[PDB]
């Protein structure tokens, strides 16, 4: 994507700080919860009846830390997104039937929860640049749909 | 929301396709998964190939279904309840893809319907299709 | 459709607010600004630099807006007619612009509200917003 | 825009069979009359109050074909469509205020428009083409936007 410099500066030094096990959990979680179509994917992850079924629940909490591991990791190529996410793109298409749109709520999502998180310090300036990040990452993940 | 010119309009344009609904549900269904790919999330079971019984058999439900829109044009939340039921419990399909159905329902229409897709024709299944659009995306959450 | 659930955490979430709507109205806006730079479009006439009181000013009255859907949340189209009114007819904006704002407000509300948002209050809130924006949005066409 | 040549020469030819005049001048009438809130940007054309108010409007139907004309020559750039329309970018952003979005709609007015027009050789796949032409100007035109 293109970041400013300063951008992808405030980028990394606030992702520094964030947990990215409980960071994980917490934008699945919330997505499961306030757009709760998006559950047709994880029947197999149990009750996620109630937000605290789905924002406790252990299956929620572990698949988290996976999208937000591998979203940490092209954190790292900003340039190069796309390759970086191509095997994940043809996975989510190809295997896991994933409408593309899911990413782009899990990324604002995502956006309210470091907001949630950094307070004061998730400011204007640093949300455009996230903005930005997520954007990407759902394009990224969108390129080998076909 | 539907005024009376709107309804008169839409009623016009759907009594013509009459007999071919069928075809033209088909037929729509065909230039969105090809116009939006992403669209295919949704039918992984179905044979998406040209000419394809599922596409086709698929594309005459929708038919029946706007159809039965048109019909109760004047109640279709209760017209379509089942149908909202269905698509926010168990289909559970993003809302912005009835939007890519819709646009495809329209050039198939257009192409179809040379004469009668006047740009009033037009403004108006325009706002029918996103009432229906609306009503199933209704009780999502 | 706002379930008894959804009032409750709104009329809550909102109650919190109290004091800050128009501080917060203020800041949804600049954060709109700056990430959806293509809302700026709408704002030619306006000075759209960091604490801008053409932005107070404009954030005060939006916030008040909300306010007001809030202790009318049981007839919210009638509570902002005139502002849909108004949107529809004088404004025009583009209604795509309404999911960004809300989505702005939604940031603006978790920066300063860390206890009270909450799953529960944050897909009450998100609902809210979107039922504000279809009210607003009602009479475009 | 990524066009197959396949692609590409079915965009080409029926583009050449193209009356850009009324073409242009029906996508921009059908577009202010089925999204009436893109009218803000030409009361000073007159008289928008119908369809045919609209359609018949000689301020209406010249900007369509100015469009549609500006339209045709990306074309001859369908690998460039960015560095094509940089400056138009630029003056609907800076000097016009309008809202990319609008570009959108229009892409799609258009799509309906040569469908309507092309009937039955307006193909399940020409349509596929074409979306892929007018997404790719909507987003080179909506490119300078800052
Ligand atoms: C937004 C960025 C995302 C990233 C980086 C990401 C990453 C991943 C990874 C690394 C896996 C495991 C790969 C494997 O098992 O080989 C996975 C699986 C999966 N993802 Fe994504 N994901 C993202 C978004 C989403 C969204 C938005 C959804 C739908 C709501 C989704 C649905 C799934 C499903 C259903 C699975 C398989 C889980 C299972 O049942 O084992 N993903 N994702
Ligand atoms: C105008 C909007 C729509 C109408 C009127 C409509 C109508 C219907 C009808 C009548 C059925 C058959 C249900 C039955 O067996 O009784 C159906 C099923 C289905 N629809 Fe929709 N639909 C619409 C939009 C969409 C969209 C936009 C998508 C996804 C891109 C979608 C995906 C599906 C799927 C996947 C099924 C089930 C297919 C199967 O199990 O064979 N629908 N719809
Ligand atoms: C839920 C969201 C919204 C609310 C509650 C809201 C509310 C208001 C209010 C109260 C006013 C002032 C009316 C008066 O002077 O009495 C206004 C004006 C205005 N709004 Fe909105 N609005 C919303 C969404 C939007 C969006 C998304 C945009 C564009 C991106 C927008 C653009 C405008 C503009 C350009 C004005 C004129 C203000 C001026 O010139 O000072 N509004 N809105
Ligand atoms: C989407 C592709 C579009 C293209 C290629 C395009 C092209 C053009 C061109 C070439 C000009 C003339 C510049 C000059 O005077 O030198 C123009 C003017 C203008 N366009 Fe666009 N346009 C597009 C879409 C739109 C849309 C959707 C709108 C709003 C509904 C719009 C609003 C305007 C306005 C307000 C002007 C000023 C015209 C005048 O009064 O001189 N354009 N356009």
């Amino acid at each position: 994507v293109h970041l400013t410099p300063e951008e992808k500066s405030a980028v990394t030094a606030l992702w520094g700080k964030v947990n990215v096990d409980e960071v994980g959990g917490e934008a699945l979680g919330r997505l499961l919860v306030v757009y709760p179509w998006t559950q047709r994917f994880f029947e197999s992850f149990g009750d996620l009846s109630t937000p605290d079924a789905v924002m406790g629940n252990p299956k929620v909490k572990a698949h988290g830390k996976k999208v937000l591991g591998a979203f940490s990791d092209g954190l790292a190529h900003l340039d190069n997104l796309k390759g970086t996410f191509a095997t994940l793109s043809e996975l989510h298409c190809d295997k896991l039937h994933v409408d593309p749109e899911n990413f782009r709520l899990l990324g604002n999502v995502l956006v309210c929860v470091l907001a949630h998180h950094f307070g004061k310090e998730f400011t204007p300036p640093v949300q455009a640049a996230y903005q930005k990040v997520v954007a990407g990452v759902a394009n990224a993940l969108a390129h080998k749909y076909h | 929301v539907l005024s009376p010119a709107d309804k008169t309009n839409v009623k016009a344009a759907w009594g013509k396709v009459g007999a071919h609904a069928g075809e033209y549900g088909a037929e729509a269904l065909e230039r969105m998964f090809l116009s939006f790919p992403t669209t295919k999330t949704y039918f992984p079971h179905f044979d998406l190939s040209h000419g394809s019984a599922q596409v086709k058999g698929h594309g005459k439900k929708v038919a029946d279904a706007l159809t039965n829109a048109v019909a109760h044009v004047d109640d279709m939340p209760n017209a379509l309840s089942a149908l909202s039921d269905l698509h926010a419990h168990k289909l559970r399909v993003d809302p912005v893809n009835f939007k890519l159905l819709s646009h495809c329902l329209l050039v198939t229409l257009a192409a179809h319907l040379p004469a009668e897709f006047t740009p009033a024709v037009h403004a108006s299944l325009d706002k029918f299709l996103a009432s229906v659009s609306t009503v199933l995306t209704s009780k999502y959450r």
